């Protein structure tokens, strides 16, 4: 299995970017196993 | 073979290329989640790159030194998840983030879905540091996904 990288960009905040999505407030668990869960 | 920016993480067996992930390189290190590569090492150009830390918990690695990615979000301000979708170009989408309340504390968290293969994508702030990657997160109730902003100890 040949696992490689290549190159996709530049790190740069882009001015005028478009803002979407809401901005949720969740209680979480996290295990051992580093999946979060929603606390019911 | 190290130089900055964001790259995408494939593979490759008899046939063609799959994304897997994405990630970042800093300070000739690079940053991606654990369940991308689960710590092989990675082919760059004609060089090898090697696990060197990892915490399968934060459901992250980095290779070739310790994590490096220290930039931490406010609590306050948008930021911008710099996406590299298999197949489609880098691209920008800005947010304010959400929160994941934990026994352990408060970790920003984005309402935005892109592929599995999206994994390791930076989350940026507006002086373009690194804040977290994106990927490891939880599936809501109507189906859309929330990623933890997920940033390691330097
Ligand atoms: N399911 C939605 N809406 N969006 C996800 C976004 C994936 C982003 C990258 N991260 C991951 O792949 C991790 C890997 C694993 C890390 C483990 N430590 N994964 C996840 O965090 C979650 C975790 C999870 C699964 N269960 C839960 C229940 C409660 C809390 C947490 C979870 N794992 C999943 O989400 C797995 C899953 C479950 C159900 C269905 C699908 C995938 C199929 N969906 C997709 O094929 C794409 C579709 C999008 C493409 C772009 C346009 C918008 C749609 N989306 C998606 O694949």
């Amino acid at each position: 299995v040949d696992m490689y990288i290549e190159r996709a960009g530049d790190i740069t905040w882009e001015k005028d970017a478009e803002v979407t999505g809401n901005s949720p407030r969740l209680d979480v668990a996290l295990d051992e196993s580093g999946d979060f869960s929603l606390v019911e | 073979e190290t130089t900055d920016g964001v790259y995408r993480v494939m593979t490759r067996r008899l046939l063609g290329s799959t994304q897997v992930g994405v990630g970042v390189m800093q300070e000739g290190v690079f940053h991606t989640m654990w369940h991308v590569t689960k710590g092989a090492a990675l082919r760059s150009g004609e060089g090898r790159l090697d696990p060197y830390w990892g915490d399968v918990k934060q459901d992250l690695v980095s290779y070739c030194g310790p994590w490096k990615l220290d930039a931490a979000w406010d609590g306050l301000s948008e930021v911008q998840l710099l996406a590299v979708p298999p197949g489609e170009r880098a691209k920008n989408i800005q947010t304010l983030p959400g929160i994941f309340k934990t026994k352990d504390g408060d970790i920003g968290a984005v309402a935005l879905d892109y592929p599995a293969g999206t994994s390791g994508s930076p989350i940026l702030d507006k002086c373009g540091r690194v804040i977290g990657l994106y990927g490891n997160g939880v599936v809501i109730k109507n189906g859309s996904y929330v990623s933890a902003i997920t940033q390691g100890k330097r």
